């Protein structure tokens, strides 16, 4: 009769503590659905008979509530079990669970390792939703499980088997434009913009000098 | 006869912009019998073609049973 689960008597009142704990593995599970699919109101008026052209009384003002009441009308409805709101020290706090790497990215990775130094700003977009964070994290992780990789990205100091070409470009097909100018070129119009609004302000300011002068002398 | 008596006062003493607001949870709105009387006074105006006949009303209510 060991000390891990024996049933062995009356047991009253388990039904929620057993369905609340079963219903725990979907909450979980539906996590795992969304990492994979991931990865890929004026005024109104009227036409009165008696009163043409006549103004309202009830769209003068609004509710602000009717408009917040549909949006609740189609949200899920469920039954509160105090089993459920369970918290433990692992809550309310930082952090997920990163998914596994894969061999995959192991040459999206070091390739990435072997011609930059070690640069985690280009590579945090390289793993489209990945994060600065973890990939520090992995940094880390491969220093002590494989010592020799990371001499061997650091004494590769040269261009390497050039299939990289294409990687090149790879990063550089998303929206193809000249960013060392094209960002200089809106931001001329950024100023140039507010090059207007000086003047549409100071030609307002001239016309405050001239109606406060108009009325002192009258 | 006090609506044009109404009607001299400020032309006599002449002396002299409509945005939304919001329904507040603690304030209250006039209803009941003083709504009653604001939706009394303007409505449509019927003027009836008062006869005096009924023998049609008489005859169709003997027919049936």
């Amino acid at each position: 009769c060991k000390p891990n689960f024996p049933i062995g008597q009356i047991s009253e009142n388990f039904e929620k503590s057993k369905m609340a704990k079963k219903a725990k593995l979907e909450k979980r599970r539906h996590l795992r659905e969304l990492r994979m699919r991931a990865r890929q109101t004026a005024i109104q008026l009227k036409l009165n008979p008696d009163g043409t052209m006549a103004i309202d009384e009830e769209t003068m003002v609004v509710d602000r509530h009717k408009n917040a009441s549909i949006e609740n009308e189609y949200k899920e409805k469920v039954d509160e079990n105090p089993f459920a709101n369970l918290y433990n020290y692992g809550s309310y706090g930082r952090g997920s669970y990163t998914d596994p790497w894969t061999v995959e990215e192991m040459i999206k990775f070091y390739k990435a390792l072997s011609m930059w130094g070690t640069d985690f700003n280009l590579i945090s977009q390289l793993y489209p939703y990945r994060s600065r964070k973890q990939v520090k994290a992995k940094f880390v992780n491969e220093e002590k499980k494989r010592p020799i990789l990371i001499e061997l990205a650091l004494r590769s100091k040269l261009p390497p088997n050039f299939d990289e070409y294409c990687c090149e470009i790879k990063k550089n097909i998303g929206t193809v434009a000249d960013f060392n100018e094209k960002l200089i070129e809106l931001q001329n119009e950024h100023k140039h913009h507010m090059k207007e609004i000086e003047e549409a302000k100071n030609t307002a300011k001239e016309e405050d000098q001239t109606a406060q002068r108009l009325n002192d002398a009258n | 006869a006090n609506v044009t008596r109404k009607q001299e006062d400020a032309r006599r003493n002449p002396n002299p912009m409509s945005v939304k607001s919001v329904n507040d949870p603690s304030q209250n709105r006039l209803t009941g019998s003083l709504l009653a009387h604001k939706v009394a006074d303007e409505e449509a105006n019927i003027e009836l073609t008062w006869a005096e006949g009924t023998f049609e009303q008489f005859k169709d209510t003997i027919v049936k049973e």
